[PDB]
């Protein structure tokens, strides 16, 4: 988990690599050992990492140099818990034991047996989310000085997916929209996601196991709390071998980058790989990238046998549908994270209507510019192409050719280095013969002869006559003859007169 | 510039590097009446002409063999370019020069040949540039013997050498280098940039449309259109990719409807954008310049500008 | 019959079903570089449209070689298309029917520009002449105003001989308005730059 700016990871039974992302490379990273902690969860709050096993629970003091030592330890009256930075909501068997730094119950929050034992504990950084034994979750705001309920008690998972085994809860920043996987039962064991939208007390649905993976870590994106960046390793039942690669390499670990709509369930945007430096787990998501994991080791010092401290074992996986996002400003972040919410879910208010209809006086750097994936270019043409702004120009150059519908947008869609997106919508607008004959434009004019045959034998002769004149232009004579001859109407000149003049009949024209 | 001190004609006088009063030699092309001052100045022994090139021009002053390639046609015009100031022996008085090698005369009376620093580098027999012809590629890109560089980038075999010579020849208006690069293997879409060429011969309409297709250099493209068969192609690119840096330039002089345009999308880039104040101003003058257009008092575009004025007064 | 050749027997059957007799024929032969017999398949089956690859290829070839007469008969072929690719007739002057006339009229006007330029200007430059005596007789009554440069023309064309001979032809056979008009437009043009040292003086001299 990347929490509170500290991308803490646990790469061993006791080794907890509590890496603050701001640690200097010459400063030591997160190094911490547990005393054989049967860790059912850890809760770190900017220097107080509490780990618990079910018989003891120690809070670890951390310096800014990531020097992690136990500040305090206490027994557990119940296995799981969650800390309000001094006072730990414990997963008590009948309530929320808000136990103190020393493990004594400072405050009392209650969930009855209709809720069940409050076994799942999480403070969603302003909202203590308490999924109980029957998953009846009431979420507790802490924006004052202590806990106070925010989202009412309601089942985290629906009856059609409560029988599906509920594992944990990924409560959103507001502490109502709680993502929670449900794996299938013992005969099924297929992972579905129940994003408990506590805004409306509904239960979202996304069966990942047929849909591509079995996700391991769940987290919402740290910038937009509707972008559920679903870390996803491909694990399946014996019916879903589709996504996985062959045999032992069956984990093409790609994040289900997902903008969860609070109404229509989980709606997906893209499959973004974690595989960034041997990385198979996404531990966070910053603005420009996704904070994935990496191998945990100690870098050797350059030019010597010494060992420099590691910079960060946190690989920032660059996010791919967000083009012109990261080099650009933070109006890009709002505008086009909003547009990508309109991508996965499907909306129009955010990137366009919410910024037109408010009387907002400025001239932004990126009103919105990747918005062509919902087929609109003018937001990257008057914000950008009034002066052709460069840090959103990636999706602007995409954007002049994902307008491609053969409605004069083909011609704009083919200007310079950008016919490929015209071809992408040639596929999309059911004209992949134009995919073919304009993929011939990308420098494929040698086997464009046979792909032209695939298109038209009129296109065959167009490509052979152009290609025969192409090496006639380079200087070749006989090969010019052959591809002239291999053109059906290039053939009507070359055997006709002497086989030897397409260069020389071309020569007398300047004389004329 | 003064009196012609020395005349150095060719066999026909269609071109000549004559000397001025100061002593500086000046290549003259009276076929199309063009004068290019040679970068070599001061007194020379003679301008002997390359028997291998009427444009490449050796000045042998007894000190150096100042070769001078003459390039008459480009994006700009005639130019005299030094292919090398390479020394000559005093006893080797330049009788004639062939293939960049000056055939001089000995003191006792004989024939001696004096090469230059880079002309013989590209001539065959220089196995340094034949067994390892990448040097021929480089030095033919230097001396603009680029067909040697074309062949040598074929043999040293990468795309970027082809594109290097392709742009180096596109600057001097040669395109078969670019064909050899791109139509063998190009980036994505330059062959549809070549396919959009008309039967018009002024080279400024042509290159201006070419870089309209490349979506670049729109000020120079609009300027070249102002010298073209149509000036309004400049304003066309200006509504094609939404500029006002010269849409206003052609709009004040040609089309108040284009002023109304510029102010309509200026209101627009201030309507959805917000600051509906200057958007309101631009929408209002879009309505006005639609009314006072040299074309129609266009009612539907003015009604769209009035929907703009509705929202911008609304947010004003 | 699984044959386009054996299609033809009734794949040319009843008109107003000629679209239906020729397009089921046309998707036997059309897509296999035979969009030349598929031209006439399309002539009744739909409209002749997959026709312009060869046509404009040799149009541009004839423009390159300054032999502007293959493009003449090819724009004449486009006129034959747009004269038979019009469902509305060309004869009468209803706006649909007059536009039906106008489409192949402009294609045959391209044909006639290429005709006049190549035929008469090339009489000294490089001889290549084709004529239509009924069209040339109506030209002898009405030809003079067609020969402006920027009116659906390949451009880059010199019409020195063409201006002179066309003016004389407009003068000769009557339409006494056009005789006077061609007197005003007799000839003032110059031979190309290889002749510049002499047709500077012989611009009006060499061709009246």
């Amino acid at each position: 988990k990347f929490r509170d700016g500290v991308a803490i990871m646990q790469v061993a039974v006791d080794r907890v690599v509590l890496e603050n992302l701001e640690v200097e490379p010459q400063r030591p990273p997160g190094r911490l050992q547990l005393q054989d902690m049967q860790l059912l969860g850890l809760d770190l709050s900017k220097g107080l990492l509490l780990v618990w096993d079910g018989e003891r629970a120690e809070v670890y003091k951390v310096t800014e140099t990531n020097d992690i030592m136990p500040a305090s330890q206490f027994e557990t009256t119940s296995r799981c818990m969650a800390i309000n930075n001094d006072s730990v909501y414990r997963a008590a068997e009948n309530k929320v034991e808000v136990v103190n730094m020393a493990g004594t119950v400072k405050q009392t929050l209650m969930f009855d047996d209709n809720h069940g034992s409050p076994t799942s504990m999480d403070v969603a950084r302003d909202y203590l989310a308490v999924v109980t034994s029957a998953n009846i979750v009431r979420i507790l705001k802490v924006a004052g000085r202590e806990a106070k309920p925010h989202a009412g008690p309601a089942p985290l998972c629906p009856p059609e997916l409560k029988d599906w085994k509920v594992m944990a809860m990924r409560a959103n920043g507001n502490g109502n929209l709680v993502a929670a996987l449900v794996v299938g039962p013992e005969p099924a064991r297929a992972v579905r996601l129940v994003v408990w939208c506590g805004e409306t007390n509904t239960h979202h649905v996304h069966d990942f196991t047929p849909e591509g993976r079995q996700p391991v870590q769940l987290m919402f994106d740290t910038v937009e709390p509707k972008l559920l960046v679903v870390q996803c390793t491909p694990v399946f039942t014996e019916a879903n071998v589709d996504e996985r690669p062959h045999g032992d390499a069956a984990h093409v670990v790609d994040c289900a980058i997902i903008f969860v709509d609070p109404d229509k369930g989980i709606l997906l945007q893209e499959y973004q790989p974690i595989h960034t430096g041997g990385a198979t787990a996404c531990i966070g998501s910053c603005a420009p990238h996704l904070l994935t994991n990496k191998k945990s080791m100690v870098q050797p010092a350059p030019g010597s046998g010494a060992f420099q401290p590691f910079t960060s074992n946190v690989s920032k996986a660059i996010m791919t549908s967000f083009q012109g996002m990261q080099d650009s400003d933070d109006k890009t972040r709002r505008a086009l994270l909003d547009f990508s919410f309109n991508l996965a879910t499907g909306n129009m208010d955010e990137a366009f209507r919410s910024v037109k209809a408010i009387k907002n006086p400025a001239v932004w750097e990126n009103m919105a510019h990747m918005c062509i994936r919902n087929k609109r270019l003018d937001v990257a043409e008057h914000c950008l192409s009034n002066m052709e702004h460069a840090r959103g120009a990636r999706a602007l150059r995409e954007a002049k050719s994902i307008e491609e519908a053969d409605a004069r947008v083909a011609t704009v869609a083919v200007h310079l280095g950008m016919i490929e997106d015209a071809k992408k919508l040639y596929i999309a607008c059911e004209r992949y013969d134009l995919l073919n004959q304009l993929y011939r434009a990308c420098g494929q004019w040698d086997k464009a002869l046979e792909v032209a045959e695939k298109n038209d034998r009129i296109h065959l002769k167009s490509t052979h006559y152009a290609y025969g004149q192409f090496m006639e232009r380079q200087g070749d004579m006989e090969g010019a003859r052959k591809h002239y001859e291999a053109a059906g109407c290039g053939l009507v000149e070359v055997p006709r007169m002497l086989f030897e003049a397409e260069k020389f009949t071309e020569l007398q024209n300047y004389i004329q | 510039d003064g009196g012609i001190v020395r005349l150095f004609p060719q066999a026909t006088g269609a071109r000549l590097v004559f000397e001025d009063d100061k002593g500086a030699l000046h290549l003259f092309n009276p076929v199309n009446d063009h004068v290019v001052a040679v970068p070599y100045t001061g007194r020379a022994e003679t301008v002997m002409w390359d028997t291998s090139d009427t444009n490449v021009m050796v000045i042998g002053d007894g000190t150096a063999l100042h070769s001078f390639l003459y390039v008459p046609v480009s994006l700009t015009g005639p130019q005299v370019q030094d292919l090398g100031k390479q020394a000559v022996p005093a006893t080797h008085t330049p009788l004639t020069v062939c293939n960049g090698v000056v055939g001089c005369r000995l003191k006792s009376g004989a024939m001696d040949n004096v090469t230059l620093e880079s002309h013989k580098m590209l001539q065959p027999g220089d196995a340094v540039a034949r067994a390892a012809p990448a040097k021929r590629f480089a030095a033919a890109l230097k001396l603009y013997k680029l067909r040697d560089a074309v062949e040598c980038a074929k043999q040293l075999r990468q795309v970027e050498s082809w594109r290097t010579l392709a742009l180096a020849a596109l600057d001097v208006l040669d395109i078969d280098t670019a064909i050899n690069a791109y139509r063998e293997i190009g980036d994505a879409s330059m062959v549809l940039s070549l396919e959009r060429v008309r039967q018009h011969e002024d080279r400024n309409l042509l290159s201006a449309h070419i870089m309209v297709l490349l979506e670049k250099d729109y000020g120079q493209a609009q300027e070249l259109f102002l010298r073209s068969s149509v000036p309004r192609a400049a304003l066309e690119m200006r509504m094609d990719l939404k500029h006002w840096t010269d849409a206003l330039k052609l709009a004040e002089q040609l089309d108040p409807d284009a002023i109304a345009t510029i102010c309509k999308e200026h209101g627009a880039m201030l309507e959805m954008t917000g600051e509906y104040s200057n958007a309101k101003s631009h929408y209002q003058q879009a309505l006005d310049a639609l009314a006072v257009s040299v074309g129609p008092a266009q009612p539907d575009l003015e009604a769209a500008c009035k929907a703009g004025i509705a929202r911008t007064t609304l947010q004003l | 019959a699984e044959k386009w050749d054996d299609a033809f027997l009734l794949l040319h059957a009843h008109p107003e079903c000629r679209q239906d007799v020729y397009l089921p024929y046309a998707k036997w032969l059309s897509n296999q570089d035979r969009f030349d017999e598929a031209r006439l398949a399309y002539q009744e089956g739909g409209f002749p449209s997959l026709a312009t690859r060869i046509l404009e290829q040799l149009c541009a070839n004839a423009v390159v070689e300054t032999r502007y007469a293959d493009a003449a008969f090819y724009y004449y072929q486009l006129a034959m298309e747009a004269l038979k690719s019009i469902k509305n007739p060309p004869s009468n002057m209803a706006p649909s029917d007059r536009s039906a006339l106008e489409r192949f009229t402009e294609l045959y006007d391209r044909a006639e520009v290429y005709y006049a330029y190549e035929v008469v200007h090339k009489s000294v430059h490089s001889p290549f002449r084709t004529t239509h005596p009924d069209t040339l007789f109506n030209a002898s009554r009405f030809l003079l105003m067609r020969l402006l440069p920027p009116r659906e023309v390949p451009l880059g064309v010199s019409v020195v001989n063409v201006v002179y001979v066309l003016a004389k032809q407009a003068v000769e056979a009557g339409a006494f308005k056009l005789a006077r008009f061609a007197y005003n437009k007799l000839q003032t043009l110059v031979l190309p730059a290889a002749w510049q040292a002499e047709v500077d003086l012989a611009s009006v001299v060499i061709r009246s």
